[PDB]
Formats: C-alpha cells, structure tokens, sequence
C-alpha cells in the first residue's frame, strides 16, 4: 500500500545507510571497518530490515539514497528483483518501485551519511564512488539468501559488479568483500551452470597485492564451494593446495571456509580434521546465512564420525531440537553400537538416497566397514576365548570363515589388539583393559593436556581482546 | 575472562568516546 | 546408547523360568 | 605500572602529618568557621578545606579531620546516634504473632491501640479518633505481657525503646525521670517508636510500696509530656506504654479512661495458648512421626510461654542421653513431667522462678 | 499430598509405559483444581507424551475430562479474587501489615495449587517484604518451587532452589529444611541420575513432620525402594538392616522388602525374579524414573559385579540361570560392562570356565579421573567461543 | 636516607648567603619525620649532592648468590614427596570451588567494598584458584624434568 | 623498579609503631581507626597492605611520624590476654562438690558440651548454648562449678576479672574489651568467665566523675 | 566389605589375596575436586548469554 510503504521506506534506507557511511568513511581505523561492515550490516540487511513491517522489498527509495551510476540504467537492477520473471518469492512493492529510476523523492538532504547524487558523481579515484556503489549492489542482491530467486536482476548483475571494481583499494576491498559472497551466489546456489568463476579468481589476484584479508577469504571459500555442487570435485581438491587462507579473516568467513573444507578431507581418508572444522562453524558465527547450514552440517558430521571410531551417543540428538532432520541417520547409529551387519545394510540402503544430497555419498560405502570393527572390539575386549561360530551367528557374517578373514586384517591395524587362533576355533584376548601399566598413563595426561593447551590461548588472548582497542583508542 | 568481559562493556562507552578529544586535547593545551 | 531396559525385563523372568529346568 | 609508582614517591612526603582526628559538627558560623566538637579533644572553631569537601559546613554531620589545627576533612557517610544504638545493645528478643497466639481476644484490642496509629496516623485523623496517649498492660504475671510489647515493635516495624531504669543504659542526661522529652525528640527523628516501661517485679520491688511506684513517676511524667507537646499533639507515633500487674501502682491520670486510650486485661494462658506456642516451636528441632503437638500442650500446665517452650528445650537433653540424632517421642514424655516440676515450684514461692 | 501431583505428571514420560500412565496423571489434578491451568499445562504433557484432556487432541480420550470441570474451576477461581479484593478493602480499617499480608499470601498458594505461576509470585512479594514467621517463610517459597516440578520445565527448577536454599539454613528450622530435600528428591528422578535421588530420602523420613507430605507407610515404602538403586551391599546392610527401627514399627513392605534382601543373599536367581516384576510395578505406580534405561543399566551392572567380586569361576548354567536372560544377551551385556574397567573379567564358552581377574588397585582409581576429565573438558571450548564473540 | 652537611650558622640561610656559598651543588628535599627535620635541615646547610663511584667489577660483586645452584637445578625429591604436593593443592582447591559458581554467576558489581560482601570478593577463589594451578604446574614441571634429565645423563 | 619502589614503603612501614584498632574500611585509600593512645584518626592508607583480612575488627599499625596508617596487624595478635585458669587450672572437679545434682547436670551440658564437640548439640536440632547467666543464693558456690569444668576442659577457659577491664593508663579500658573478645572470635570455640558483675556493673551510675 | 580385597576360587580350593594397595590418596582427592568444577562451568554459561 504505497502511502504506507513510504514511512517503511524512507526509515530503513536511512538505517542502513548511516551506519555503512559513517564507518567506512574514517579510512584508517581497518580492524573495527572491516568487522563491523562484514557481520553487523550485512546481517541486518537479511534478518531485521526485510521481514520489519509490510513489504520486504525498501529497496525504492534506497537506490536514490546513495548513488550507483547517474544514467538509470544501473538503476534498472532495483526494479527488476521486484518484478521480471519470477519476481523472488519476497513481498514486492504495488508501485512506486519504477522501471528505470525507483522513486521520485530523495531522502539524500545533502548528508554525508546519506550522501549527494553530483557529490558523489565527481568521485572516481577517490574511495567515496565505488563504496557507495558497492553498498546498493549489495542491498539489491541481499534478497537473494531468502528468495532464492533467478535470472531477474541478477543476469547483468555479475557484470555490473565487474564494472564497480578498478584496480580497487584496501578500504574499497573492504567494503567489496559483501559483493563478492554475493557474486558466487546467485548462479551457484540455484546451481545453473555459467562462470562464476573469471570474476572470482580476477578479484583474489587484484586483493592480495593490496592485501586485504576480507577480500581474499571471501573468493576462496567461494571458489570451493561452487566446484563441489557443479559435481566438478576434482577442480575443489586441486584448489585447495594452491589456497592461503589470512589469519586476520572475521568470524563468518571462517566459519564457511571450515565447514566446506571439511567435506573435502573426508573424501581423502581424513575424519579426524573433519570432524572439527564442521563443529566449531557453528558456534563460531551465528548467523542469518547460517541457519541453512546446520542441517546438512549435523547430518554430514555424523556418517563421518561413525568412520573415525567413535560412536556418537543418544543425547546429542535431543538438544539441537533438529532430532527429525536427524533422525534417519540415528537408526544407523543404534546399528553400530549393537555392531550387527545385517541391520546396517538394510537401513542404509532405503535411506540411502537421502544421503546423496548431502554430500554423504562417496563415505557410504565405507561405513560398512565401521560396524564390524565396532563388533570385533567387542568380541575381543569382553572375552578370552569364544568359539569362532558363535561370533558368526552374533555379528550376522555369511560364513565362519568370513570371520576369521575379517579378526585377521583388524589385528594388523592394531586397534583390536587381540590373536585369532585359526586352527583352534576359538579368538584369544590379548588384550587387558589399563591404561596404567606401560609408558601410557603418560599419554592419557599427553590427550587430555593437549585440548587444554588450545583452550588457554584462546581465553587469555580473548580476555585481553577488548582492552587491545581501548589501548588504541587512548586509555591506561 | 566472563567477569573480564562485564568490565570491558561497561568500559566501552568512555574508551570509545576518548578518543576524539585526545586529538582536541593537545591543540588546546599548545593554545593556552 | 541402545535401549536395554525394554528387552530386560521381558528376558529375564522368561529365560530364567527355561534356564531353570535346563541347568542349575 | 609505571603510574602506581610515579604516585609513590609523591606520598611518602605527603603523608608526613601531626595526625588527624574525628568529631562532629554541632554548629557552623556564618563567617565560615565550624564549630565542632573533637570526641577525645576539647571543642574547637576552626575552618574548612573546600579543595576537598563543602558538605562539611553541614550541622549535625559527623566529619573527619585532618590535624594541622584540627580542620576539617570530609563528612563520613557513616552516622550514629545513641538512640539506635540502645536498640543495638539490647538486640531484644523480637517475635511473632503466634507466640502470644491462642489468646484469641488479646491480639484484636492491642492490634488497633497501638500498631494502627503508628502505621498511619493519617486513618485516624479521617475517621476523627484522637491519638492513643497511654497503653496501660495489666494481667497476672505469665501471660506474654513483655514479650507482646517486644512483639508489636517488629510488627509495626517500629524500634523498642525500653528505658529499664538502668544508669547504665543512660547517658542522654545520667539519669531518666526529668528526661521526658529529649527521648520523644529522638523517637520522633528514628519514628515510629514506642517506649516501654516495665517492672519485672524482682528489682524495684521497694519503690512501687514506696508511694505508687519511681516507676510510675517516669510514666506519669512522659505521658503528661506526650498529652501535649508541640504540634506534634496533633499528631502521634510515640506511646509512652505501661508494664504493671498491680492496680494500687496507678495514680490518678492512669486510673481514668479519656485519658488512656486503653487498659487491657490479658487472659491467663489457656489449653489453645499452649498448643499455638508450642508447635511454633517444635519446628525448629527434629521431630519423629506420630507425635502430637495436641497431646504435649493439653497435659502441660504450664505457667507462662516460657514453659511451653521449657518442653522442647528439655526433649534436646533427653536425646543426647539416649543418643538419638532426632528428637523422639520418649525424649517428650521425660520433657514434660520435669517441666511440671518448674511449674509446681514457681507456684509454691508465689513469686517468679528468674531473678 | 502435593507430592503425588509431582510424581503423576512424570509417569506418561516411561519409556517402558506411555498408555496406562495417563489415567494415573488425571486423577489428583481433578481433586486439587488445577483444571483452570490445565489447557496451558498441556503443552508440556504432549513432550511427556500424550494427556486425556478435555482440548487435547491427543490419542487417549479414553478417559477424557468432562467440559463442566474446566468451567467449576475457572468460576471458583474468580469467586476466590472476588472476595479477596474486598479482604484488601476490609484490611485498611485494621492494621495495614497483618491483614492484607495474610490475604494475600494464602492467595498465592492457592493459585500455586491451580499452577499459575505468574500469579503466584506477585501475590507472595509482598508477603516477603513484611514480617511473617520463619517456618511459613520456607513453606511459601517451597510452593514456588512446586509448580515448576509440576510443569517439567527444568530451567524453571532452578531459580526457586538456589533461593530457598539460602533461607532454610539461615533459619532455626530444622524440619523444614527436610522438606526441601523432598521437593529437590523429585528434581532427582527426574533427571537421568536416580543415584543423588536416595539420600534425601533417607533423611526426610526421620523428619518432615506429616503436612504436605503423605501418611508415614506410603513415604516408607518410597525410602526403601531408592536406597537399594544408589547403595550396595555394604551400605545398605549397614543403613537399613542394622536398624532397631524397622523391627519396632513392623514390616507391610514384602515384595519390596525381597528386592532389598535379594543381594545381600548373593544369590541374583532371585534378584533378577524380584526385578523384571518390580520394575513395572514401583515404576509406573509413582515416579522414580522417566528414563527407564538408566534404571536397569546401573542394577545390572551391580548385580554382575558384586557375584564376580566374591567369586572366582562359575558354571556357564550358573551364570545364565543367576542372571536369567539369554546367553547371547549376557555376552553383548558384558562387552559393555567391561568397557568401564571395574569388571574386568573374561569368559571362556569353549572351555566353559568364566574367569574374573579382578583387580582391585590403582587402576580403578586412575580411570575415573581420566574418564570425568573429558565432559567437562569438551564443554570449556563451546562456552569460550560463545564469550568472545 | 642519608643526607650531607658541612654545617654553617643560622644566619647564613637568614639572609639568603647560603645558596650563594653551595654553587655548584644541586640539592635536594626529602622528608623522613615532618616540620621539625626540615627546618633542622634548612638551619644547616640542606642536602649536599652526593655522588657515588661505582663500576661493573664492583657491581659484578654485590650481584651473586649461589654457585651451589649447579647441584640445585637438578636435584628433585623422593616421589612420595611429589605425591604430598599434587594430593595436598587438590584437596584445597575442592573448598575454593562452591564459591566459584556464584563468581561466574554474578559480580555485575565493579566497586570493591561491595563485591567483597556479595560474591566473597575479598578472599576470592578465582585469585587463589589461579595461583594454585599455577604452583601445581610448575612444580610438577621442574621435578619431572629433573628426574629423566639425570637419568640419561649419568649413564 | 616497582620492587624497589614497594622497598620506599618497607622502610616507613617499619618501627616506631603504635596499634590502633581498625573500626572500618570506607575506601582502600581511606579508613577510620580508634587508636589505643584514646584518640581516634581518619587517616590515609599506603601500598602493599592486604585490606582483605582487615575489612571487619582487625589490630592495625601506625607509624608514629605520619601519625597515619602505614601497616597492618593480624586480628589475633594484640590479644590483651589469651588464656588463664586453663594452664592456671584448679585441680577441683566434680568429684569435691560430690553432691548438688541438678546444678552438676546443668553446668556440665551448658559449658563442657559446646567446647568438647559443638557439632552433636546441633545435630539434634536444638541450638548449642549462648549466653549463660546464673542466679541463685550466693550460699550455693558458683565459682566452685565453673573451677570444675575449667580443670575439666584445660583449653578455651578464659578468666577475666572485672577490676582488670578498667585502666589508669590511657584509652585502654575500652580497648582493653576489644581485645580479649576479638580473640575468643578467632579460636573457636571458647567460654568468657566474668567472676561478679555486681561489683563493676551496678545498677546505679552518677556521671558527674 | 573390601576388609583385604581378594576373589575366592570355588572351581579349585582356593582363596585368592590381592595384599597392600597401590591406591593413592592422590588421585581419590582430586576426583572430589574435579566434580565441583563441571557445575562452575554450567552456572558461567548462562552468565554468558548476556555478552553476546
């Protein structure tokens, strides 16, 4: 309702803008920008802004707010997320959202905060041009995490965004970074094919000369995990190598990087590194882009956790509250912990085909494998001596002699720790339960040592961490 | 590092606004 | 971890009641 | 670091001082000198440092001081008066309803004499009653006479000011039977209040035969105090409350009623006062199960409160004898025949057991 | 009495029973008047898993409320605010602090009994700023305590119990401070470790003097039942066996009574007997275990261990009679039982001698403060990146 | 506090003389005990700057302790002995620990007589807590080392 | 430097020193003392003292130049007088005033009980005694019981005279209470024995001397 | 009652002692400790809820 629609306008555009301008505009002060800009704004552009009163779309008003480019065709891009095609899956404006130049009324009033059109227009080697441009290529393309939305503005957005992008500068990086998440986005998460990739790659390299972390990290995640839905896993695997990831990246940016580099190392026979990168993504950012994750990275991480010997237990299905999502895969758990073949086999093969999309796929195969060394550690730690036919009928192995083949590859390994006698039908437990008795009470202080280790650096640099920018900031 | 941290947001306000007048502090203090 | 207490109960008066008769 | 050392040089020579001392201000001058009064020291007219401290003009502010003539410092934060520190002293038994409980009709006619008025005065003044004067308590010993009045000052929330006729106690002049009205100035300051005057009838004995009563000479006195005074006769929070068991003590302004706002006739303890009083207390020992409090107070006869709770007193004895860890029923049918021995000797001296 | 509503409103969360159970909730909340309550109630008793009520939509309305119920209580309630506001009217005219106090903390424990909890708690702050007797004190902020067992919301549990807990010792009031116990000894079955849950009990018994509380047979039955599931052997032959106590008052515990015996006779043909049966039959009845895994695991394992502990080589007919479930079902139990470190046995089925090896030392000891260390280890690195964020 | 003197009369700091006599000096004043001592002083002939001759062979000297710290870096004690330390820091740590959990819980408060009050600020366990772990650490440390450098070394 | 520095301090924190006694802390920088001298200062508190164990009644130190707080005492040191009649103890039991039962009965539960072992008078639920008073004819021997139970115990039996509160030396009457009852606080438990009250504490004051 | 601690061999004749522990005080004291620790942990958490 257009005479509603103005009040709802005019405050949000305001909104978001003051608190992007006012913090890039100091040009000097890049910890607190370039932490402010990428999780705060971009943050509050999906979860607050949009759903906040009637209309999701504010973006009329908000192309006239900052500038892009003065001829209304850059402007175009602002009408056409409302209505071409699809029209997203947002509620659009009635009106007053025009095609070519949203709006007939300007919120400017000649702030540096809400900028001026002529103002900004003389800007081209200085910084306050392409941040502007940025912020509205940003706010525009914002809609597309809750949409998911295709092909309306988002054809020529790509190029748009290339356009925006010069030689660049550290501050200008900075504000860029936004952008980029998008820019992967929009054909790679529908999972069209077309290249996303040439602006990508042309970003990174312009980035790291400048060195600017923001930047670099959001291209490399990006690049990863577009590969990995083209179904083109080699291309991820190679890229990985090749890939430095800055240590001064924010806490978003790590958190993605993690949890998709994580399904790569499982692929390779690496479950202890998978394991948790996956887990600490979630606690390390959450966020609004966050909250279609966590299925998929719960759902992942237990398959995975099955094959690096542990069986996960009850509890830890009941308190995330996402039990349902969980569920098939928690039939396959109780599976192990019995450590029975036969249940296995049948479970995983109806559900088997809910697995394939979460990237389960090619692990599969291998988690049969993981139940019977569940039951031969059972078979030797509980027991001495037990005839190798009642193992045969407990387990749900095809012959007796397919027993005495398996006890005999898991030795080797030596996680068992035990001696099959093949001549005298029984398994002989060589084992005895300790863990004081050789150089190994040692090694249980060296584990339970080790995690704490990590755990102190981390308090103590934390603790200190807000007092590091006052000390900035001139206070003793 | 909880309790640490109830001291650094109460802190945050004053550090964060002093900034500005350390700036102001020596142009004025050269004046007069 | 699994659920013990379901086939317990009903196990253990039975199979006692079987094993009774069949070895002291 | 390098600040807290920096200030450590400065202090050792700054400290370097003649003392200081603490008084109060009982007056400033206008000239802006203060007169103060040193506690261990003669009083002094001496003037303030503003750099530190313009409260310290301030009168009836306890104030620090710094020697160097003996000016003055900052006023401390940190306050007393005598009046809240007699309180203080005492630490007054303080008690609820239900101990004086099961006497019925005694709580109704103390309730509205003395604890509405206090409350709000204000109640009263719309209904047009004037405020209560005197509260004279006479009953037999050993009906919960002294500790109802300790009682109602919880319940009012209220300080008890017992004047007991100690020298000890007084240092507001010496001595208390010309100190009529300097204790209803500091009542009214730390009000509501009420004042109590009692006769444990064990000392004191030889001034009531005497002439009525030097105990009824304090009483006389304040109450003729609080008939008028002021304009605070308009207005009342302070009683003057009477603690007597005799009629003959009473002089001509007690003796009339419209002159008392009530005289109050206590009922002995009955077989409900023993039962009200006694399960309040068996609450704070272990109790074992199936024992009656009905049972324990309708065999005691008691004399007083002070028996009922002899019972569950003497049932901690009985279970360290028997080593128990719970007090059981046989600890309580030992209890309460040799609390009936307390009782039968208090009765054969026709005087009170304390003393 | 209170205590039965506590123990009702956990028995359709039995794993082992969901169906029956429901018909032992209604009976106590239709007396007591927490029908008003009740629709909001509800909602927690669908995650305890099923309610006949009269707006459920849930499957047992085999026992369904009547409709005029949720109105009685609901005119009643109303009724009691009615003249409670002319008691308030009344409470001017006498002494402000008395009456009004008194109003208006019996009107807080009586919309505690109905289970609204909102306004059980307004109704009480006043009470708490002014003068009232130490014992009623701790009795009010117990009912506080009350309605959140009632409820099931664990949260909730906490807050009432950590404030309560403070007044009580403060106090002089010893029996009072037993009847905390009880209200914390229903928060003890609740969750998952039954084990804290039998000393409260054991004390409470002794003292907590009958008001708010059932008759002394029905609470006996109770502090027998739990003691046998924390306590072994030793502990339990010294506690209850030794006692002049039992034989004074008289036994009316049998089958409960057999269960107790059972192990100090070492002979688990007729533990496990007594087991399978009184498992359903406590369990069901009143709540000392919504989660009925928990229960038997821990007895179990006790029952194995302690025949080991005494004895070095068994019969393999010995072992599958004692125990009673199938020889299949012991050897996947034991697998289990082993893990831990304190059975430490071995079985050999083709030469039929079971053998425990059985060390007693320093290895037992070693292996708990390794085995604690990892939970609370594992917790320090989730809190710490919530923290610095 | 040492303090120099020549001592000339009164009257020479009377009409200001004094200060023409000390050049070159740079003087001071310091104030062990009041009034009384700086007015002694002045009376005098104040604080005379003094100077010291030192060097680093001297210096070197005064620095010393302990040559017998060759034996003493590596001995360590009798194991039961590491057992007494490791048994007694537990077992105190256990009664810190209760008012712990309120300290988490709260200490909203910043100003230090309050706080001492409410979460027993003022014997606090985090304080003590840390310097306990922190002893429990390095000298469980320093022992083990210790024992396994000696062993290999010797034979 | 900051050892050096805390060194400046050592050597004023050092003798002379007179004892005051810490009334209260209003600050870590400034508190309020009563001196033993019978003069009260509000005086300035330096570096490198503890205020956590002074906080609550505490001995403390002032240096005689400053005339101000440079140091802190113990709350246990300063103690007027410890103990006496427990290594001073008669040997008299309650086997030489062999008779009078329900005074042996009373006596034995309200003194030697509490001192023995507080924590079974407590276990029961009733409160371990307080305050103790006893009145009867003077013909009875109170002494004589309270000789019984100080041989009995020998530890935690304090014996304090009254005419031995009072002082020509200045300002210690006061302080002189303080002291002995400060310490009872610290060695828990302990009985205060006051011979007769009704020849120090009378009825009747004047208070014009 | 654990009076020696041993395991008694029906199968044989014989009584098995096990003699003079090599449990230490040590290890059974810090297993109270350890136990108070994991309920401080509980009680920061929910303080921590608030800073973020």
């Amino acid at each position: 309702p257009a005479p509603q629609d103005v009040e709802m306008k005019e405050e949000a555009a305001a909104g978001s803008g003051s608190a992007g301008e006012g913090d890039g505009k100091a040009a000097a002060t890049e910890h607190s920008q370039r932490e402010l800009d990428t999780v705060t704004l971009e943050d509050i552009k999906e979860h607050v802004r949009q759903l906040e009163k009637a209309v999701s779309g504010k973006e009329p008003r908000f192309v006239l707010r900052a500038l892009r480019m003065l001829p209304s065709t850059s402007r175009r891009l602002n009408h056409y997320v409302l209505y071409k095609a699809v029209h997203g899956f947002f509620t659009s404006n009635n009106a007053t959202r025009d095609f070519l130049l949203p709006f007939l009324e300007e919120p400017m009033d000649t702030e540096a905060d809400l900028q001026f059109r002529p103002r900004t227009g003389k800007a081209a080697s200085a910084p306050l041009l392409p941040e502007v441009e940025a912020y509205l290529q940003l706010l525009m393309v914002i809609f597309l995490m809750n949409s998911k939305r295709y092909k309306e503005a988002q054809k020529i957005s790509d190029d748009l965004m290339q356009k925006i992008s010069t030689q660049n500068r550290r501050a200008l990086d900075l504000v860029a970074a936004k952008c980029y998440y998008y820019h992967a986005r929009v054909y790679e998460f529908l999972d069209k094919l077309d290249v996303v990739r040439s602006f990508l790659h042309a970003r990174l390299r312009t980035a790291t000369l400048r060195h600017d972390a923001d930047g670099q990290a959001t291209l490399l995640n990006l690049l990863l995990r577009n590969y990995l839905h083209y179904s083109l896993y080699d291309q991820a695997e190679k890229l990985v190598s090749k890939s430095v990831f800055p240590e001064q990246a924010n806490n978003n940016e790590w958190a993605r990087y993690l949890y998709y580099t994580g399904r790569i190392k499982a692929i390779q026979l690496e479950y202890s590194e998978a394991r948790r990168t996956m887990t600490n993504a979630l606690r390390k950012a959450p966020q609004h882009t966050a909250v279609g994750f966590k299925q998929t990275v719960h759902k992942l991480l237990i398959v995975v956790e099955l094959l690096l010997g542990e069986i996960p237990d009850r509890l830890q299905f009941r308190q995330p509250s996402l039990k349902r999502s969980l569920m098939p895969y928690f039939l396959l758990t109780q599976a192990v912990r019995t450590g029975n073949l036969a249940k296995f086999n049948q479970v995983l093969d109806q559900f088997g085909e809910k697995f394939q999309t979460d990237g389960t796929y090619t692990l599969i195969i291998r988690l049969r494998h993981n139940v019977i060394k569940t039951g031969v550690r059972m078979i030797s730690l509980s027991y001495s001596r037990i005839s190798l036919a009642d193992i045969a009928q407990k387990l749900q192995l095809d012959s007796p002699e397919d027993a005495e083949f398996i006890v005999a590859k898991a030795i080797r390994d030596g996680v068992i720790e035990a001696s099959i006698n093949h001549e005298k039908g029984y398994v002989q437990s060589k084992e005895m339960i300790d863990i004081y008795s050789t150089r190994e009470p040692q090694l249980a202080f060296h584990q339970r040592i080790s995690f704490c280790l990590d755990i102190h650096n981390m308090s103590v640099k934390a603790m200190r961490f807000p007092p590091k920018s006052y000390n900035k900031d001139l206070e003793s | 590092m909880v309790v640490v941290y109830l001291a650094s947001l109460i802190r945050s306000v004053v550090a964060l606004h002093n900034l500005i007048n350390n700036k102001i502090a020596n142009r004025d203090a050269e004046k007069k | 971890n699994v659920e013990d207490d379901f086939s317990n109960q009903l196990r253990a008066e039975l199979e006692k009641h079987g094993y009774k008769m069949e070895t002291s | 670091l390098n600040a807290k050392v920096r200030l450590l040089r400065e202090e050792l020579q700054l400290l370097q001082e003649q003392g200081s001392y603490v008084g109060e201000v009982v007056r400033a001058m206008d000239k802006k000198k203060v007169l103060v009064k040193v506690h261990p020291e003669g009083k002094f007219v001496v003037d303030v440092d503003k750099n530190i401290d313009i409260n310290d003009v301030t009168p009836n502010c306890r104030v620090a001081l710094r020697n160097d003539s003996y000016t003055l410092h900052k006023i401390l934060p940190n306050k007393v008066d005598p009046l809240v520190s007699l309180m203080m002293v005492e630490k007054v038994p303080d008690s609820t309803y239900e101990m004086i409980g099961g006497l019925d009709k005694q709580i109704k006619e103390i309730k509205e004499v003395i604890e509405l008025p206090v409350k709000h005065p204000e109640l009263f003044e719309a209904l047009g009653i004037a405020q209560p004067k005197g509260v004279l308590l006479y009953g037999p010993p050993g009906t919960g006479k002294t500790l109802l009045a300790r009682a109602v000052a919880h319940h009012t929330d209220c300080t008890f000011i017992r004047v007991s006729g100690s020298e000890l106690v007084q240092k507001f002049i010496g001595e208390g039977a010309r100190m009529v009205r300097e204790l209803f100035v500091m009542a009214r300051e730390h009000a509501p209040s009420i004042i109590f005057m009692d006769e444990i009838d064990s000392i004191g004995s030889s001034r009531l035969e005497g002439g009525s009563g030097g105990d009824s000479e304090v009483q006389r006195t304040m109450l003729e105090l609080l008939n008028q005074l002021d304009g605070f006769e308009a207005t009342k929070n302070i009683k003057v409350i009477m603690a007597t068991n005799r009629i003959d003590i009473l002089d001509s302004a007690l003796l009339r009623p419209g002159r008392i706002d009530r005289k109050i006739e206590f009922p002995p303890p009955n077989e409900e006062a023993r039962l009200d009083i006694l399960k309040i207390h068996s609450r704070k020992m272990n109790l074992t199960r199936g024992i009656n409090l009905r049972k324990i107070a309708e065999l005691m006869p008691g004399a007083s409160g002070a028996e009922v709770k002899g019972v569950c007193t003497e049932a901690g004895m009985y279970a360290l004898r028997e080593r128990r860890v719970h007090v059981t029923q046989e600890d309580f049918e030992m209890a309460v025949a040799k609390v009936m021995q307390k009782d039968s000797e208090k009765n054969m001296s026709i005087k009170k057991l304390w003393k | 009495m209170p205590l039965e509503n506590l123990e009702e409103e956990g028995l359709p969360k039995n794993p082992d029973l969901r169906i029956a159970q429901l018909r032992f909730l209604l009976s106590l909340p239709e007396h007591r008047g927490d029908t008003a309550v009740r629709e909001e109630l509800m909602a927690a008793v669908r995650e305890n898993n099923m309610a006949p009520y009269y707006e459920a939509l849930c499957k047992s309305l085999d026992w369904q409320m009547d409709m005029d119920l949720l109105s009685k209580m609901k005119k009643a309630n109303e009724e009691e605010l009615k003249r409670l506001d002319e008691e308030l009217e009344d409470a001017e005219k006498n002494l402000g602090e008395s009456e009004i106090r008194d109003a208006m903390m019996a009107k807080a424990e009586y919309l505690c009994q109905i289970g609204d909890k909102e306004g059980a708690l307004t109704a009480f702050r006043k009470t708490y700023d002014k003068t009232v007797a130490l014992g009623h004190r701790l009795d009010i902020v117990f009912y506080l305590l009350r309605i959140g067992l009632f409820y099931m919301d664990n949260d909730l549990i906490t807050r009432n119990t950590e404030k309560a807990k403070s007044l009580i010792e403060e106090g002089g009031d010893w029996d009072r401070r037993n009847r905390l116990k009880v209200y914390q000894g229903l928060y003890c079955v609740a969750i998952r470790d039954f084990k804290q849950a039998a000393e409260l009990f054991l004390d409470t018994v002794s003292t907590f003097t009958s008001y708010e509380l059932m008759d002394y047979k029905t609470f006996v039955t109770y502090t027998v039942y739990v003691s046998m599931i924390a306590l072994e052997r030793p502990d339990l032959r010294e506690k209850v066996i030794k006692g002049a106590e039992i034989l004074e008052v008289l036994h009316s515990l049998p089958a409960v009574r057999q269960y107790l015996f059972s192990l100090y006779e070492c002979r688990y043909s007729v533990f496990f007997q007594s087991l399978a049966v009184v498992e359903q039959e406590m369990k069901k009845d009143w709540l000392f275990a919504p989660h009925y895994r928990y229960y038997v695991r821990e007895m179990r394992i006790h029952a194995y261990s302690q025949l080991l502990e005494s004895y070095r080589s068994l019969t393999l007919g010995y072992m599958a009679e004692a125990f009673g479930v199938g020889v299949e079902f012991i050897d996947q139990e034991l697998s289990r039982f082993i893990a831990a470190g304190r059975l430490h046995c071995k079985i050999d089925k083709v030469n039929e001698i079971v053998e425990t090896n059985r060390p007693d030392s320093k290895n037992w000891q070693y292996q708990e403060t390794i085995k604690k260390g990892d939970l609370l280890l594992n917790r320090v690195q989730k809190l710490s990146r919530v923290i610095n964020m | 506090v040492i303090d120099a003197f020549r001592l000339i009369n009164a009257n020479m700091m009377v009409l200001g003389h004094e200060p023409r006599q000390t050049t070159s000096n740079l003087g001071h004043l310091n104030k062990p005990s009041i009034q009384a001592l700086i007015h002694g002083l002045n009376r005098h002939y104040y604080s005379i700057t003094i100077n010291y001759r030192k060097n680093e062979l001297e210096q070197k000297m005064l620095l010393n302790l302990h040559k017998k710290s060759w034996m003493e870096g590596l001995t360590l004690q009798d194991y039961s002995e590491h057992c007494k330390h490791n048994e007694s820091v537990v077992k105190e740590m256990l009664e810190l620990a209760k008012n712990y959990n309120k300290a988490v819980e709260e200490e909203d408060k910043m100003t230090p007589e309050q706080l001492a009050i409410k979460n027993v600020g003022k014997q606090d366990p985090k304080r003590h807590l840390e310097e306990h772990v922190d002893v429990l650490m390095t000298s469980n440390i320093v022992q083990c080392l210790a024992a396994m450098l000696d062993t290999v070394v010797f034979k | 430097e900051f050892l050096h520095a805390q060194e400046e301090v050592k050597r004023i924190q050092s003798i002379p020193l007179v004892i005051g006694q810490f009334l209260e802390a209003v600050d870590q920088n400034t508190a309020i003392v009563g001196s033993t001298t019978g003069s009260n200062y509000y005086v300035r508190i330096l570096s490198t003292i503890d205020r956590e164990l002074l906080k609550p009644n505490a001995s403390v130190a002032l240096h005689k130049h400053s005339n101000a707080l440079v140091d802190v005492l113990p709350p246990e040191a300063d103690s007027s007088i410890m103990m006496l009649t427990s290594d001073q103890k008669p040997d008299v039991m309650y086997a030489d005033i062999g008779g009078m039962d329900i005074q042996k009965q009373e006596v034995r539960e309200a003194v030697e009980l509490p001192l023995t072992h507080f924590e079974l008078y407590k276990q029961i639920g009733i409160d371990p005694p307080r305050g103790v008073l006893m009145y009867g004819p003077p013909g009875c021997g109170k002494t004589m019981l309270a000789k019984a139970v100080a041989h009995h115990t020998t530890a935690a039996f304090i014996r304090v005279v009254g005419s031995e509160f009072v002082q020509k030396y200045l300002g210690e009457g006061p302080r002189m209470v303080r002291d002995v009852f400060r310490l009872a606080k610290e060695n828990a438990p302990a009985i205060i024995f006051i011979d007769e009250i009704d020849a120090i504490a009378t009825k009747r004051f004047d208070a014009q001397t | 009652d654990k009076k020696f601690h041993g395991i008694l061999d029906q199968g044989e004749g014989v009584l098995i002692i096990f003699d003079e522990p090599p449990v230490d005080k040590t290890y059974e004291a810090a297993l109270e400790t350890i136990q108070n620790m994991s309920k401080v942990v509980d009680s920061l958490y929910n303080k921590a809820k608030k800073l973020t």
